[PDB]
């Protein structure tokens, strides 16, 4: 109950806001074993 | 700083925009006025 | 003519036990030493007032109310604070105030400004930035002699009673022993009231003893010095009136009211 | 520079001149220095 | 003959416009500035 | 009397840092790196000495060795300010 | 419509990558943060 | 509603560089002994400070510097006079001083206006219809309490010289003459005295709030009676702080 005991009072014209103004995220890198330098210092082998 | 326990590396965030403590103007080194503008560096003040 | 209209940008971060705390402190009264449009929350606080560094007493407020210009809070929103300066030629025509003394204030009276010389003051603590804000009284033009002097009469005493308005009287001791720091937060104005008046009921008799190495030149002139430079810091004037239209006559303290300006 | 494509920026002849304005890369640095007074060296090996 | 004579009887000295033309911003220095840059007004006549 | 206002803002688009400071030159010193102690008579501090008269030899004879001291005859409120000097020659003097 | 907001903010999010190892030690996981900070309200002026 | 602006018809028998002499004396102060709309030059002179066909001196004009309505010179044009009343009752939206004190005017300090004293006035002279204008020094309210004590520490010492300020020397001098306006500052300093003491004064030597409540009351009247009171305020909204000596400064009314 909130009544407005005599007319038109103040804060009945507000407008007061806030804004979410944006996001931001980042990618990975996925990076594979062969195409490295470091590997031919090995000879990988599947082995089931 | 009531943070101390917070940061921890909080050596980056107060080495930049300390405010000036005495007055650049007078004859001698007074104490800054209440509302200088003035900004300095202090890096025996940050090292103790 | 417009308004002088200021700004306080009220800072983020304030915990809404605080925002909730500056709402219902609208229309009380707040001193700047330069007039702006865009103030800053520090340049009301407390720490405006230090001068060794340290929190007023009773008696440096006496000058800063007389040396920084005032400013009636006009409204809050929850993002920024408003207020409209007095002092200067304006035409602000809303105004209002709400009393915050501990008496009546009949309709038709003037206004002056009084620090909280008895008690402690109902001000706000800002906590999450740091700070504390305090509201001078607002007591009437009629009751400020009697307040002043018997604040200092009743301490003097104890270093060795009421108000009255309205047809109700206010019991300045509020029933309990205020007697550690109400001596000593007033002390350097005492102190400076008794070595005054001290010079004073000696060197008339020093002048000519038949009325009822120590210059005389000297010190005749360091009591017309002190004297009269005291002479304007305790007997401060008015700067508003209460005037009403249509409403109540009196106003019980913590309530709002209309006032002009002088 | 390096590696990596900037500007290179001297703005106190466009703006800055001709108004009663500093500019503002031109600061200040708080430097404490101490010295003793009065040492005696309290010791014998040590006055040569 | 009158040109020249006209044209030295003008001209201030190089050593005293050089370090005044590096002090120009804002050139109503306070009480202290003109106190340290006449310690260096000193010094670059001698050197020069 | 015009007045012309604009409100801004601005906010941080980084995750580290973004900006990077170095002070690079050295220009003129500006306080003089000279001798000039400190008075602590211009404190108005707690207990003092019994007898007046032996303070005011105590500060007098402080005075008779500086330049940086109370104006004599003291206020009775103040900032007990010193006397400006006449003329200023290498720079403002820091205090030891 | 600056002048109407309360607090404008924006928001961030990054992925961390890991490294499968060997024991003995806790195996770990993928971290993911998010952050949040707010903008800060200035001003200019002038006058004739 | 409306400024009281005061207009005064000079005499158009002035030189080229005589009325060029009142432009530089626009934002300065001048009296009345009577406020009317269409004035005289005559009745801002010197000649009219004459007590009685005898020159003034620092406790005469001290005598009429509160008994007179101050007003401001706003802008003269050529052949008219402009100026602005102060403590009349009446706004001047737009006011304005020129700082004729030797020292600096801070911002909020009150203004009181003081008859030249440092042995050194700021006359303009008029040959032409015979008359001397005086402009009186705008001093705060601090050194023009500490002024006045030291003219009457030396009026008493006749009838039995350097202030210090924002950490310099000032030195003043007088003129004393006329024994009556001498030995008038004395009966109300004594009188002051004599009001100031009750019978409370007893503890304060070894009641006691009607004591202070009497005191203060002499203390308001005595300061402001024996020099002049607050006048103007000076607030500058957009100027620089500190008004050096010489400059013009927004000031509003008291």
């Amino acid at each position: 109950f909130f009544k407005q005991i005599r007319s038109d009072d103040n804060s009945l014209y507000s407008a007061q806001f806030d804004i979410l103004l944006g996001t931001y995220c980042n990618t990975l890198n996925f990076v594979r074993f062969l195409e490295l330098g470091l590997s031919v210092a090995c000879i990988c082998t599947k082995f089931p | 700083v009531n943070t101390n326990c917070n940061t921890l590396d909080r050596l980056l965030m107060e080495a930049k925009a300390v405010a000036s403590q005495s007055s650049t103007d007078t004859e001698y080194q007074f104490k800054r006025p209440p509302g200088s503008t003035e900004m300095t560096q202090d890096p025996c003040g940050l090292f103790q | 003519a417009m308004p002088f209209e200021i700004e306080v940008l009220l800072p983020g971060e304030l915990s809404p036990a605080e925002t909730s705390a500056l709402q219902k402190c609208e229309g009380k009264i707040i001193t700047f030493s330069t007039l702006r449009h865009r103030a800053s929350l520090v340049d009301i606080a407390l720490s405006s007032y230090y001068i060794n560094g340290a929190p007023p007493d009773t008696l440096s407020l006496l000058e800063a109310y007389r040396m920084r210009f005032a400013a009636v809070i006009t409204r809050v929103i929850p993002g920024k604070l408003l207020a409209h300066a007095i002092g200067v030629g304006t035409p602000t025509p809303g105004l209002f105030i709400q009393n915050t003394s501990p008496v009546d204030l009949c309709n038709g009276d003037y206004i002056c400004l009084l620090p909280p010389v008895f008690g402690s003051a109902d001000s706000i603590r800002l906590d999450s930035v740091g700070l504390e804000i305090v509201f001078p009284l607002t007591i009437p033009q009629t009751l400020m002699r009697e307040i002043i002097a018997k604040v200092v009469a009743r301490a003097v005493e104890r270093t060795a009673d009421v108000i009255c308005y309205n047809g109700r009287r206010y019991e300045l001791e509020t029933n309990l022993q205020h007697r550690d720091g109400s001596d000593a937060a007033i002390r350097t104005l005492v102190l400076n009231l008794m070595f005054s008046i001290n010079e004073g009921c000696l060197l008339l008799l020093a002048l000519i003893p038949t009325l009822l190495r120590f210059p005389i030149y000297e010190t005749i002139s360091s009591w017309i010095s002190t004297s009269s430079r005291l002479g304007d810091t305790l007997g401060t004037r008015a700067i508003l009136r209460v005037c009403v239209f249509d409403g109540p006559s009196t106003v019980h303290p913590g309530d709002r009211t209309a006032v002009i300006q002088v | 520079v390096g590696d990596k494509l900037v500007f290179l920026e001297a703005l106190e002849r466009r703006v800055y001149q001709a108004t009663r304005v500093a500019y503002p890369l031109i600061g200040n640095i708080d430097i404490t220095f101490i010295m003793p007074m009065g040492v005696f060296q309290a010791n014998s090996m040590d006055r040569y | 003959d009158q040109l020249l004579g006209v044209l030295l009887e003008k001209a201030p000295p190089l050593s005293l416009l050089s370090p005044i033309n590096k002090f120009q911003p804002e050139g109503h220095l306070n009480r202290v500035a003109r106190a340290a840059l006449l310690s260096d007004l000193k010094r670059r006549v001698c050197a020069d | 009397n015009f007045t012309l206002t604009q409100p801004r803002a601005h906010v941080d688009l980084g995750v580290g840092y973004t900006a990077v400071c170095a002070t690079a030159a050295l220009r003129c010193p500006l306080t003089d790196m000279g001798n000039t102690a400190q008075n602590l008579f211009f404190s108005r501090g707690g207990v003092p000495m019994l007898h007046d008269n032996v303070t005011e030899s105590l500060r007098r004879i402080t005075a008779s060795g500086g330049r940086l001291n109370p104006t004599e005859p003291l206020p009775i409120f103040g900032g007990l300010r010193p006397a400006t000097s006449a003329g200023i020659a290498r720079g403002q003097a820091s205090v030891c | 419509e600056l002048a109407y907001v309360r607090d404008g903010v924006i928001q961030f999010e990054v992925q961390q990558p890991m490294i499968a190892r060997d024991g003995p030690h806790p195996v770990d996981q993928p971290v993911h943060n998010y952050m949040v900070k707010r903008i800060h309200k200035r001003s200019l002026s002038a006058a004739f």
